RNA sequence: AAAUAUGUAAGAAGUCCUUGUUACUUAAUUGAACGUGGACAUUUGAAUGAAGAGCUUUUAGUGGGCCAUUUUUGGUAAGC
RNA sequence: GGAAUACUGCCAGCUGGGACUGAGGACUGCGACGUAAGUCAAGGAUGCUGGCAAUGGUUAUAUGCCGCCCGUCUUGAAACACGGACCAAGGAGUCUAACGUCUAUGCGAGUGUUUGGGUGUAAAACCCAUACGCGUAAUGAAAGUGAACGUAGGUUGGGGCCUCGCAAGAGGUGCACAAUCGACCGAUCCUGAUGUCUUCGGAUGGAUUUGAGUAAGAGCAUAGCUGUUGGGACCCGAAAG
RNA sequence: GAAAUUGUUGAAAGGGAAGGGCAUUUGAUCA
């Protein structure tokens, strides 16, 4: 009457089997981000091969990190960075940018700094400090098997397939971003850059927006 | 009861993204893309040094 | 017990919950129900109101024994029968031979229709009745005399 | 709004299975080529002050 | 800092223990933690949260109300549940063969019983005889009728009832209660 | 009574201790400590002499010697770290090298079985130090330090 | 005739169909209101977020306030 | 024309130097390795060698830096606002009655022995007859009258239980509660049958009118915190009468 | 037979108060 090990020699073929499907669908990210970005790449050279410009397509995801302190802050600004996770200095996370989404980052614009971000930025950005709401629990992501208990709902079970799923931003990108915990950075190692920190970075400030400088922002803040 | 971080300590970064190690075989990171001979068109060139 | 309140917290908070500004003075209101009608109208327009006037005549040296009239409705008028003798009573069930409940030595004056009865029949003297009573007695087999 | 989601219901299984019954915000727009072909950038630069009162 | 979303350490809310010190109950509540944390029966949550509250949440079943409980349609003859203590009702004569189970009983419940060979049964006889509450209707007490709760949050044209000792005429009778006295509530 | 015990307690069981999952090894040692390099005392009681780079002994500590009608230097262990680094070829053996494994200098009026031994290591590198000019002139003198010298410029 | 600020709405308590009830209404079985019985879980009908929401009781202190940016009134002005 | 370099950026490219820390303490985890033994940096430090019978804590002083006297009223006190030279002991939210809420206990449509009797090892305990209080009915100023059309109602939602379905779900039953529409008792305004000491009685059916009502009762007693009022009423304080 | 306060003895400190917080040298003293 052992009955013991009949149910447990099944998980290692499991855990190999979907070990095999997390693999393949990684290569295939990879092979999806080299084809779009330098078909991106070739369509500005053709376009300029033969006279014209391609207009780059705006972009469909931003990351956000709140600055200034817990305190003296209006209202509604108060109201919409406790609606966006940022209830926090050095806390960011990343918006589905509609432009809904949009007029709302412009409503914070002098209390956060944002912008596009590089895959790398985001894959190391998820590496170090991804976390996940589990009845809020806050859980750390030390393997797969967690979002596969979570999203098993959406196809998505791999760390990457999760990063994929934001960088493009997937059609069921909201019930995962919200799973993820905001982002507790730290302050970015070579400073800030600028010498007075709350004025326009337009302005040699440093909130708004910084379309592709965030990611040197942000991978300082590691 | 701790958290190991990737990008250092490589043996976790294999827990995770397993295609993690056919990345290390092929560069990927120094992938040579393959050259392209499209020379720009002359009506823009004019206009981008146009005083 | 004096050590379960909560005035022995109190010791070492020099205004003892009463405040700093406004102080555990003697009487600040006026003393008891001081100032109804002036500055305490709300709590007694609210919470009290008909509070002030007078509402009807008066009666002088009443008694409140002419007025002695409890009322019993057909609810328990059984448990006037001992459970040894009313099973015998439902079971039993006769116009002749009946049980029969003097309202009166039980203590009540008035007996009042509520909550309808079993069919045996029971003969009941009380004094006062209301009306429904006496019917539902009367489609049971039995009926109300009067007693003083 | 919906009466026009009455009928893009029918044509769920109808044609396929495909439905598409809600509605969404506005989106950044996609990647759109634009010619020089009879329309040559026509290059600026400021202007300065004068009165003209 | 934080700017916290809403109020930190603030406690549950809802009671997890009936601190009567009574060593009994006090027994009876440490074996229902046990089932429905490893029954997930869902009457067996109930019950034991049902267990806790205080004396005025556990107002009393009537004989009366449960015979009737079982006129329901598709009931007559099963076992009921209820969390607390059940009085004799001297006003319904057509009582069932039944069996039931509540805290305490009062002197007519074991009668009326009895008498219509029903059972009375202590609820620790009971957890055995349905672990995941087999076929088991559970009545409640009608808390809001307590002569307490007649005048809660009473005010001008709410007419709920004024807080008052000795009854009658003179007493809050006049003004503010007839247009004959200036206005009515 | 005076105190009335407890009844929850303790029990004397040093709870087992769960596996050290530490993988040794030999020093992945400073890029110039190539056998057969003079180096310089730092720490020690003959702290400052120049010495040559011999064996790296199984306990990490790095056989040397001046030799010693050179610089009175026995055979010894040394840390990597209370040395530092000369620059300074030696030929290539003539030295005995196994004898010394790291159990050789367990100690149990003058010692009389590895003074033959240190006889045979000198003599089999003088022969080759004076190869060399003047570098059985340098070891000789032992090392000190001057006067404004700032060793982040110092080669050796 | 703006800016800022602001009222209602973004579904199942709905939407369709059927013809029942009545003392209302209409010339009218007309309409009115309320139901029977009948049909459609992907994408149940925008964005985001939620240590979940609703609900009751009882009572403390308080009812001298002042400052700052922007709006602004009296006064020459004022740390008015 | 053919290149190199700068700038910007990607590497799941390679290696050194420094610093801080080592929580947890059978095993349970996903890994990595291999061909397999067996290994490992993989759910929190090990190993070697060397040193003292030492090093740890407190106190006084010195140094570096920082620190206005408390209590009080106050928008504002270190304040040139008040009290305080110092010390010991005393030194101020109590008891009572009648109460609100909530909680614990007993009994339960009832509850409450202790005015009193019985008794007693004697102010205890113990036991007890009648009454009485409150509740069990309300409503009108009153004379007065006084709660089922029904499975004690429909409707919306409702925990739990039930039936099928593997389940997902589907339906059934639905208490507490919430909302709403009716039904029932008193008030008021109506409608006013048989009967007639011709003015009595008030059937029946009703309404933008009112109650603190019934509608298968919940209370009664004890105690506790808190709150209320009357009291010397937190403690000390007048000019007066 | 306490405190205030006082005397002798002993130890230490002290350029227009004193007292204090932090860390440490130094001396004293408790494994
Ligand atoms: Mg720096
Ligand atoms: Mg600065
Ligand atoms: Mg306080
Ligand atoms: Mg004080
Ligand atoms: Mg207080
Ligand atoms: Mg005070
Ligand atoms: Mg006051
Ligand atoms: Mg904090
Ligand atoms: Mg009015
Ligand atoms: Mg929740
Ligand atoms: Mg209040
Ligand atoms: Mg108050
Ligand atoms: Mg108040
Ligand atoms: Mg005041
Ligand atoms: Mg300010
Ligand atoms: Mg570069
Ligand atoms: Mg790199
Ligand atoms: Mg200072
Ligand atoms: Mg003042
Ligand atoms: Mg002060
Ligand atoms: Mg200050
Ligand atoms: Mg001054
Ligand atoms: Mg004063
Ligand atoms: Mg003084
Ligand atoms: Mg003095
Ligand atoms: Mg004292
Ligand atoms: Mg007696
Ligand atoms: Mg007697
Ligand atoms: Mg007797
Ligand atoms: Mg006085
Ligand atoms: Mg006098
Ligand atoms: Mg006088
Ligand atoms: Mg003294
Ligand atoms: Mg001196
Ligand atoms: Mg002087
Ligand atoms: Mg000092």
């Amino acid at each position: 009457a052992e009955q013991v090990a009949a149910e447990r020699a099944a998980r290692k073929a499991a855990n190999k089997e979907k070990r095999a499907i997390i693999l393949e669908r990684n290569a295939a990210y990879q092979k999806e981000y080299e084809t779009a970005e330098r078909n991106i790449i070739q369509a500005k050279r053709d376009a300029k091969a033969a006279g014209s410009y391609y207009v780059e397509a705006q972009h469909k995801l931003v990351f956000v990190v709140r600055i200034k302190g817990i305190n003296k802050i209006p209202p509604k600004p108060r109201k919409v960075l406790q609606l966006l996770r940022l209830t926090r200095i050095n806390s960011g996370t990343f918006v589905k940018v509609t432009k809904a989404t949009l007029e709302l980052l412009k409503l914070i614009e002098p209390y956060v700094a944002y912008g596009y971000p590089s895959y790398s930025t985001i894959r190391q950005l998820v590496y170090k400090r991804g976390f996940g709401k589990i009845n809020k629990q806050r859980v750390p992501l030390s393997d797969n098997a967690i979002i596969e208990a979570n999203l098993g709902k959406y196809g998505i079970l791999s760390i990457d397939d999760l990063i994929h799923e934001i960088i493009t931003v997937g059609p069921h990108f909201k019930q995962a971003n919200n799973f993820l915990w905001p982002f507790k950075l730290s302050n970015p190692s070579g400073g800030w850059g600028v010498p007075r920190k709350f004025k326009h970075f337009i302005q040699g400030g440093s909130f708004g927006n910084r379309e592709e400088f965030i990611n040197k922002l942000v991978k300082s803040m590691n | 009861v701790l958290k190991k971080n990737p990008l250092k300590n490589k043996q976790v970064l294999l827990r995770l993204n397993p295609y993690a190690k056919v990345f290390a075989a092929e560069k990927l990171g120094s992938k040579k893309a393959e050259k392209t001979g499209t020379k720009p068109a002359a009506v823009f060139t004019e206009t981008l040094k146009h005083d | 017990p004096s050590r379960f309140t909560k005035t022995r917290k109190h010791r070492g908070h020099v205004s003892a919950g009463k405040g700093r500004i406004g102080k555990h003075r003697k009487h600040p209101g006026g003393r008891g129900m001081a100032g109804g009608q002036h500055h305490h109208r709300i709590n007694m327009d609210k919470y009290h109101p008909g509070y002030f006037g007078k509402v009807g005549m008066r009666y002088f040296h009443k008694q409140q024994a002419h007025f002695w009239k409890p009322v019993l409705n057909l609810d328990k008028l059984w448990t006037l029968i001992p459970e040894d003798k009313r099973d015998q009573y439902l079971k039993s069930a006769s116009k002749e031979t009946a049980p029969v409940i003097d309202t009166l030595a039980a203590g009540y004056g008035k007996i009042l229709g509520k909550g309808r009865i079993p069919n045996v029949p029971v003969i009941v003297k009380a004094r006062f009745v209301s009306k429904l009573a006496e019917e539902k007695i009367r489609a049971a087999g039995g009926v109300v005399e009067l007693i003083a | 709004r919906v009466k026009a989601n009455a009928a893009k219901r029918a044509e769920a299984k109808a044609q396929g299975v495909a439905v598409q019954l809600k509605r969404q915000p506005a989106q950044p727009r996609e990647s759109r080529i634009v010619s020089t072909e009879g329309n040559v950038p026509q290059t600026l630069a400021p202007v300065p002050y004068e009165t003209f009162i | 800092g934080i700017d916290h979303t809403s109020k930190q350490h603030k406690r549950s809310g809802h009671r997890t223990a009936p601190k009567s010190d009574n060593v009994y109950l006090k027994l009876l509540v440490k074996l229902y933690t046990f089932l429905a944390r490893r029954t997930d029966a869902p009457f067996n949550k109930v019950v034991l949260k049902a267990l806790f509250l205080s004396k005025i949440n556990r107002p009393p079943v009537s004989v009366s109300r449960i015979a009737r409980a079982l006129k329901q349609e598709g009931a007559a003859n099963k076992t009921v549940v209820v969390v607390g203590t059940v009085t004799d009702d001297a006003r319904i004569f057509e009582f069932p063969k039944t069996t039931v189970a509540a805290l305490r009983f009062t002197a007519g419940a074991r009668a009326k019983i009895v008498k219509a060979g029903g059972e009375c049964i202590t609820l620790d006889q009971l957890a055995v005889r349905a672990p995941k509450g087999q076929n088991t209707l559970i009545l409640r007490g009608p808390r809001n009728s307590r002569e307490a709760v007649r005048h809660f949050g009473m005010g001008p044209h709410k007419g709920k009832a004024p807080r008052i000792l000795s009854t009658g005429r003179k007493f809050e009778r006049a003004r503010g209660r007839r247009r004959s006295k200036g206005f009515k509530v | 009574s005076a105190q009335k015990a407890p009844k929850w307690y303790p029990s004397e069981d040093v709870a087992a201790l769960k596996k050290t999952r530490k993988a040794a090894r030999p020093q992945k040692l400073r890029a110039s400590l190539v056998p057969g390099t003079v180096l310089i005392l730092l720490a020690g009681r003959f702290r400052g002499k120049r010495v040559v780079y011999l064996k790296h002994l199984e306990d990490n500590t790095l056989l040397i010697s001046g030799p010693f009608k050179v610089n009175g230097v026995p055979l010894r262990r040394v840390n990597a770290r209370y040395v530092i680094a000369t620059s300074t070829k030696v030929s290539v053996e003539g030295v005995n090298v196994e004898k010394f494994n790291v159990e050789y200098f367990a100690k149990e009026e003058i010692k009389a079985e590895r003074v033959e031994d240190q006889k045979v290591v000198d003599k089999a590198l003088i022969a080759e130090i004076k190869k060399t000019p003047l570098l059985k002139q340098y070891l000789s003198a032992s090392f000190s330090l001057k006067n404004g010298d700032k060793p982040h410029m110092l080669k050796f």
